Parts: structure tokens; sequence; C-alpha cells
RNA sequence: UAGUCGGGUGAUUAGCCAGACUCUAACUUAUUGAACGUAUU
């Protein structure tokens, strides 16, 4: 129609797509360019012209929340609060919404997930129904994609309907355009506390193919990842790379060259091995000579893992024992995945799973990890030592620069690495009637952990329930009661402080300082 | 908290009369510059730097509707009902969080010197002053409880940190008393005590220095 | 919505609602108007509009119970920091009603096409209609177009 | 910085120039009906 033509020529993606569907060249190319166009910035990072992220979330009578609004950052949002403030509820609400995009990218008219009629409606809500309303942005040509998931409580005779058509409309553009000519697709993932699990290599899932592109959407919002799928996929990649003869020739050529250098260096014992390898190389060359995309995919993921996971410097597959084993160099030692600590394994699992999915869904990017998507992570500090908590957000954002991260944490150490604008904080005595979340007053990025504890997390830097925590205060008060002179009582407490904290303790130095200052103040008073 | 000097009364309080008028009616931008002259851009009770700030009725408008448009009764307190919820000291807590209190048993900083009642330890607690009994103790105790001067972790933290920053300089000045003649050392202490009028938590810094 | 009586009945049914909310807003210096199901509130006072949504919900429940409800997804706050529009009309930062930059640029595009005889009859008719609307909302824009494009061209177009 | 407003240029829904704004905070919508603008009469 002429109206659609005008809007489409103005840059409206939905109008362009409608014109494409009715006529089924011009309009197709508009849609495809809208999705694929972008540029490399000054830092060498690819940036899509049309970004995709969650802008705003509204919760009505959902779990603890009567009516709550959250504005999200395009890049990173961190939600903080005490246990029971609804941080996980917020992530669950978002994950259910995203399930509608995933379902419709996989299948026309696919069904996403639903709010629970048993648990998700606020217990004391007079209207016995709940609403989760989201708005997504996809460039200037599609500034608002509104979705509502709704559910009525189990007894209730009126039933409240969800509104998911806009999600389906956008997902249809991705699916249809991709079918005609391949495009990069968005990644959606949820990593909740269920990501901590025992590993068993023995169990293999025989449901679908791990090399098939849309397997990247399999259980993507289930909370755990599929680390098993990663391992299967990685072994697959390895087998294909080893089976490619030219890379094997190149690898064999490199091995022959390395062995020849050793023989030239005076090690005559390896001459027999060199001759064997030269024979193997000649045979490989003789066999019918023809870069595997599988080889590149493998390299990308290996680099991602090693860059993000601090203790891991290398990852590879061994088959020589007679079973396929993934091995890693962890803190300078070669180990199996099964031998990693739970903290290392769980974090490895997260990154491996995420990297795999991005590689599969972004085949046309030079760096597939620069793809688009929304990733939710609950309790990012789970099982991490403080040392690692100081690196984790920085590493993730470096590896995945165009993902919108929505994170929850209880860690001041994590908060010390993040800007205040990214932080959303619950009011201290909330009771689930606060209308809008806000950022803290203090700047967290680069600040001391003890300050973040007190100013942002509302916790004393010294434990108030321990008597020894009050001794210095009591000591000072005793000193001031006796005109600054150490009396019997003040001396006893001084000795207690010395005995408990030690001769080199900060606390004792403070006590000493108090003595010195007060003595000098008293002397001044006497002179006057 | 500081001994405040209430000096001159603004013109607008003459116009509005209690009973007829409500506090929602009166214009607040007329009232502020006289308070900002008195209070120095710092809170009446805690001495933070005012940024989110409201006019506070020392005796509240519910219990004392007679004492409403009275220049004695008004003070500039930290916090705001409007901009954000759940403020946890000073004006806002006196009403909401501090439950039952007799307003007679509170330090009014325009009338009284607080320094005779309150003591600021360098560890960052505020405590009753040394040797108080009966009513003088009860005022010190209830002022601390009702304005939440220890119980607000944000405030307890900020004050403790502010003092602990200066305690190298306090230590170092009182070593040099040995060496210098009196008039030079008395000038040095006069200077440091001059600077802290520009600072947050000025009472607590005074007690550390003096 | 399609019935000729529905506008009248709907306005009547909102009469008491309008009375109450208008009165309430006037006390706090908020301007209130309703265009069918679209409610607009504006003020020069900071931090007063935040209370309005809660007030609305209570009043709706009082008057209509659960029959009429706010669309919570459609509640939007704006200021002179951001785009402000009311029923398709842009309010610019000089407090003047405007078509908006993009619409004005589009109209200019169509006039330029007409100047070179490139507009089809359908587009021409469209352009003429849009200019009448522009004349009603932003007459100064028409003056500017006359200056930019020759009065003769524009008269020829509107004849 | 960013986003927004938009006076100008520009075979013109783009790009570029100029100036300005900033309550935590616009996402441009729907007919044949109703109302409004214009044309017709
Ligand atoms: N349907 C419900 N009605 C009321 N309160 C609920 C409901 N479901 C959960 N809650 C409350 O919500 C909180 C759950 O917090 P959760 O979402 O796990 O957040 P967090 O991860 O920050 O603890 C608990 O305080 C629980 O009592
Ligand atoms: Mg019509
Ligand atoms: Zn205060």
């Amino acid at each position: 129609t002429k109206q659609y033509e005008r809007k489409a020529k103005g840059g409206n993606l939905l109008s362009a797509f409608e014109l494409y569907q009715r006529n089924s060249g011009e309009w197709f190319e508009m849609c495809r360019d809208y999705i694929q166009d972008g540029h490399v910035d000054e830092s060498g990072i690819f940036r899509p012209d049309n970004a995709f992220y969650l802008r705003r979330l509204t919760l009505k009578d959902f779990r603890r929340f009567s009516l709550l609004e959250i504005k999200l950052e395009e890049d990173l949002t961190v939600i903080i609060g005490n246990n029971g403030k609804g941080k996980t509820s917020i992530l669950y609400a978002i994950a259910k919404t995203l399930s509608w995009f995933v379902a419709n990218i996989l299948k026309e008219g696919g069904s996403g997930q639903r709010l629970s009629e048993m648990t998700d409606i606020k217990n004391d809500a007079e209207d016995r129904y709940s609403d989760v309303s989201s708005t997504f942005f996809f460039g200037k040509g599609l500034k608002s994609v509104p979705i509502r998931l709704s559910r009525s409580a189990l007894g209730t005779a009126e039933r409240r309907d969800s509104e998911v058509k806009p999600a389906k409309d956008l997902a249809d553009i991705w699916r249809v355009i991709n079918e005609v000519n391949t495009i990069n697709l968005p990644t959606f993932a949820l990593y909740n506390v269920e990501r901590s699990q025992p590993f068993n290599r023995n169990i293999k899932d025989n449901t679908g193919r791990r090399e098939e592109r849309f397997d990247a959407y399999s259980q993507t919002l289930g909370g755990a990842g599929r680390f098993d799928h990663f391992v299967e996929w990685y072994i697959y990649l390895h087998k294909r790379t080893v089976s490619d003869i030219s890379s094997s020739i190149k690898e064999l050529e490199q091995q022959v060259n390395d062995l020849q250098r050793t023989v030239d260096g005076g090690m005559v014992s390896v001459k027999s091995l060199l001759e064997q390898m030269k024979f193997k190389l000649s045979e490989a060359i003789e066999r019918n000579d023809a870069v595997l995309t599988e080889s590149v995919q493998k390299s990308i993921v290996e680099k991602a893992i090693c860059s993000v996971v601090p203790s891991i410097s290398n990852i590879w597959v061994e088959m020589i024992t007679g079973s396929d084993l993934v091995k890693v160099t962890n803190d300078g030692h070669d180990v199996t995945i099964d031998q990693l600590s739970d903290g290392q394994r769980v974090f490895l699992s997260l990154v491996a799973d995420l990297a795999r999915r991005m590689v599969m869904l972004n085949p046309l990017l030079e760096n597939p990890l620069e793809g688009r998507g929304i990733v939710l992570i609950d309790e990012i500090e789970l099982h991490l030592h403080p040392k690692w908590q100081q690196e984790v957000i920085l590493n993730l954002r470096s590896a995945f620069p165009n993902i919108q991260f929505i994170i929850t944490t209880h860690s001041p150490i994590v908060l010390s690495t993040i800007e205040k604008r990214c932080i959303r904080e619950f009011e201290p005595n909330d009771d689930g009637d606060q209308s809008f979340l806000d950022s803290p007053d203090m700047q967290t990025k680069g600040s001391e952990n003890a300050q973040i504890l007190e100013q942002v997390m509302n916790v004393h830097s010294t434990p108030p329930g321990i008597a020894e925590s009050h001794w210095l205060g009591n000591f000072e008060l005793l000193l001031l009661d006796n005109s600054g002179e150490l009396d019997n009582h003040s001396q006893v407490l001084y000795d207690q402080i010395k005995a408990h904290f030690g001769i080199d303790s900060i606390e004792l130095k403070k006590a000493d300082s108090l003595i010195r200052i007060n003595k000098m103040k008293n002397k001044l008073n006497k002179i006057r | 908290m500081r001994e405040l000097a209430r000096l001159e009364r603004p013109e607008i309080l003459d116009q509005y009369i209690a009973g007829q008028n409500d506090w929602m009616e009166i214009d607040q931008s007329a009232v502020w510059p006289k308070l900002t002259e008195m209070q120095g851009g710092f809170c009446a009770y805690c001495e933070c730097r005012l940024n989110r700030c409201h006019i506070e009725h020392f005796r509240p408008r519910g219990k004392f509707p007679a004492l409403t448009f009275i220049w004695n009764n008004l003070f500039g307190s930290c916090g705001d009902s409007r901009k954000s919820g759940g403020w946890s000291r000073c004006g806002i807590y006196k009403d909401n969080g501090a439950g039952a209190y007799n307003a007679d048993d509170l330090i009014k900083p325009d009338e009284e010197n607080p320094d005779d009642y309150l003591l600021f330890l360098t560890t960052g607690e505020v405590v009753p002053a040394i040797g108080l009994t009966g009513r003088a103790l009860k005022k010190a105790q209830e002022t601390i409880r009702v304005f939440n001067l220890n119980g607000d972790i944000k405030l307890f933290g900020s004050r403790r940190t502010a003092v602990q920053a200066i305690m190298p300089n306090v230590e170092y000045l009182y070593t040099l008393l040995e060496e210098f003649d009196e008039d030079d050392w008395n000038e040095m202490l006069r200077d440091e005590l001059e600077k802290i009028e520009s600072d947050e938590y000025k009472t607590a810094l005074k007690h550390a220095w003096t | 919505v399609g019935a000729p009586s529905s506008p009248v009945i709907s306005n009547f049914c909102m009469y008491e609602f309008d009375n109450r909310i208008h009165a309430a807003c006037k006390k706090v210096e908020i301007t209130y108007t309703r265009y069918a199901d679209d409610l607009t509130f504006s003020s020069n006072i900071p931090d007063v509009l935040k209370a309005v949504p809660s007030t609305l919900e209570v009043l709706l429940k009082d008057l209509f119970g659960s029959a009429l409800r706010l669309n919570h997804s459609k509640t939007v706050f704006s200021s002179k920091a951001h785009n402000r529009h009311v029923t398709g009309i842009t309010i610019n930062n000089e407090e003047t009603l405007s078509l908006g930059r993009d619409r004005k640029r589009f109209i200019k595009h169509l006039i330029n096409q007409y100047k070179y005889g490139l507009l089809d009859n359908e587009d021409k008719a469209y352009l003429i209609g849009l200019l009448a609307f522009a004349s009603h909302i932003e007459p100064s824009f028409i003056t500017r177009m006359n200056e930019k494009y020759s009065l003769e061209l524009m008269e020829r177009l509107r004849g």
C-alpha cells in the first residue's frame, strides 16, 4: 500500500517487511540491511547500526511486587539487595518474556513460557492476577516492541490474557529473512543458580544434532546452560579438524619442521621419530590434496575461554586413551574437566556455553562474540574467590561487547568494578510497594570495598555482634572520663586490646595514638 | 550538631496564619536563603552537606498545629519525602521511624548549645557527654535515639571515615607543641579550626582537634 | 467505537471521572485533558506528576470497580529533556506546537518532487491534504515553505 | 559525552551546517464512525 511504502522509505522495518511479504527485491534488501548493517569503531569492535536491548520492565502483582518499574541500561544492569528482595524474580520475569522470541525464531507461531498460576501471583493481591510488561528496542526503525505476559490465580473465573503478537512479529522477521539469505541471530540466555551441578561426561543427550545451527537455542533459557552439549560439540569440532588433511599436513609439516630443528640441535635420539613423521607427511601429501570454518570456530571458543577464565591457559581434546577427553591447563597443570574445582568448573561452563551459542548464531561476523543478545546471570559471584570477583565483570564485557548483561550480586567486590549508573538498588525497608528502582548516591567504580559495604549494602565494616569490635570505643570513653590519663580500668582494657589483637595491630596503634593525643591535649589544658 | 544563631525573620511568615492556611500553600523558595544563612548549607541535626533537603517542623504540624508558621520552629533537614522513599535519620525518621517521643526531651540547636549534652568519639559513635544525670542525660539519650545519629549506618560510616582521615594531622600537630613558641602553635590550631567550618560533620572534627 | 452514539456516551460516562481528577489536579497546579481514552497531565512543578498514576487507579476503582483500568504499559513520563507529543502534535522546546522535524522534512521532500513533476496524482492529493493539516497546526511552516519554494509553486499546488 | 528540540541548506523521508534543551523518564498511534482542517456546493 502507499502508506506502507511511505513508512518503509522512512526507515520503518515492520512496514518494509509487510511490503516484502505481500509482493512475495528492494524491500527484502531493506530488511536484510537493517539487520546486517554496522561498522567497526575506533577500538576495532564491530557495532550494529541497529542495537537490540530491553528498555523497560513493569511488574504488577507479581510475587512480592504490587507495582514495580525498572529502566535498564543498554549494556550492563546490576540489581542488588538483601535476600528476599525479589532480584531472582526480576530475572525470571525477563527470561519468560525472552522465551517468546526464542520460540518464534524456531517455529512460526511457536509458544513461549507462562507465569505460574500456583506461585507467581502476589499472595495478598486483591485482584487475583499478575502482569509482566516489557518493552524492547531494535534501532530507530523499531523503537518499541511491547510484550505482556499475564496470568490469573487458579480459582479465578475471569482469565487475563497475555499479549505476545509484537514479539512474534519481530521474531518472524528474523526467521523468514534468515531462510532466504543467512543473517546473524540474537543470543538469549539465562544462567541462574541451577548452573551449579555435578559434571558427568558419561551421560550423552541423544535428542537433536549439536552441529545444527538452531541447536544454539536448545534449553537456552532453562537456567543451567548445556555444558554437556558444549563438550559434545567441541569433540565434534576436534574430530573434523583432525580429519581435514591439509591442516593435518600443515600440522604434520610443522611437527616435521620442529623435529628437524631438534635433530639439527644435536639430539640424534629423535632421528627415528623424524623419519617416521616425514614418511607420514609424504603419505598425506600423496593422498589427494585439496581453511575449515570448524577450525576457526574451535580457535575462537578456546581463546574466549582462556581469556575469561583466569585459572585456564589452555583447553584441548585427547583421544589416545581410547575415550574422548577434554583437558585443560589449570594453574600450570594439565587436568581433566572432572578434576576442576566447583568454582572453576561452573564459571568455565557459563563462558563455554555462551561462546558456543554466539559462534553458532553469528556465522557472518569476523568476531562472532561481537553478536547481539541479552544474557541474564543470577549471583555472578557464585563460588568465586574475592580475587576472581575483582576480574569477572571486566572479563565478560571485554569478551562479549554488544551483549546486554542483566546481573544480580551480593558482592561489594563486584560492585567496586562497576559504575553507579549500572546499579539498581532496593530501598532498605521496601515491603514490595516501591514504584521505581534507583541507583546509589555513591560512585562505586574504583571505591574501597569497606565503603561500598557501609554506603551501598548498609552493613557495618566491623561486626557489631562481637564485643571486641567495641573495645576501642570503650577504651576512648574511659580515657576521656579520666582527663586523658591511663587509670587502672583503661590500662586493663588496653592490655586486653594488646593481648587480643596483637602488638602490631591497627587497633593497638589506634589506642596508642589516642593515648598520645589525649596526654598532649591535657598538657596543653594545664599550661592554659 | 552545632549551636545555631537564629538572627532575622523572613517577611512571608507574617502573611500566612495558622488555622486558615496550610503548609502546602506557602512558597518555600522565600524561606530557604535565611536558613542557608543560619545553617551554612549543612543539616541541622546530623551536619551532612544538604543536597536532598526539606523544611522540618521541630515540633510537628500534627501534634502542634499552633506552632506551624513560626520562625523558631523551622529548620533545614537532610532527606526528602518527594524525590525518594525510605530516608532513615533526622527530620524524616523523627516522624516515621522514631515512634513515641516527648518533644520537650530533644536538643533544639537554635536555643541550646548541643556540646554540653553530646560527645563525639573519634571511633565515630556519638555518646552522652561525661557526667550527666536525670534530665540532662535523658535529653542526650533521646536526641541520639530520635534523630538516629548512631543507628543510620550511612551516617555512622561517613562521620567515622571523615574523622579517621584527619587523625594523622591531629597526632602530628600535638607533637610540634614541644618545639614552637605558643603564639605560632596557637595560630596553627586556629587555622585548622577555621577550615573545618567549610567541612561536613564539623562538630565531630572539632572534638577530634580541640 | 464504530457507532455514532458511542462518542457521546463514552464522554458522558467519563463526566464524573473528569470532574474529580480535574479538580484534584487544579489544586496542585497540574493541567489535565482527556482525548477519548488518552489522558494527559502537565506541570511546571518538579516531582508532582509521580503521584498522579496512583490517584488515577484509586479513582477508577471507586467509580467503575474493575470495569475500567489503566493500561500500565502505556503510562509515560516526559520532559524538555526528551520528545514530548500530545495526540500526534509535537510540543517543541520553545513551547510552540509543531509537526516535528521528520514530518516537516517529509513534506519538503514531497514539495521538491512536485517541483520537478515527479509526484503522481495520488501522492499529490496526499500532499495537498497534509498541507491543510499543517496550515491548521503550524501556519508559520506554510509561510516558510512559500519562502523556500516560491509562492507561485505553492499556489499552483494548492489550486 | 549522550539523547532530545529544530532554523537552514540539500533532485530533498538521506547527508551536512547553525542554534538550543536536560523532573531517574515519549515509544507518533485508527475507518467508512465521531470531531477538526481543507476542497466541493
Ligand atoms: N506469590 C508470592 N506472593 C508474595 N510474596 C512472594 C511470592 N513469591 C515469592 N514471594 C516472596 O518473594 C521473595 C523471593 O525473593 P526472590 O525473588 O528469590 O529474591 P532474592 O533472590 O533477592 O531473594 C521472598 O521474600 C518470598 O517470600
Ligand atoms: Mg476519512
Ligand atoms: Zn540530617
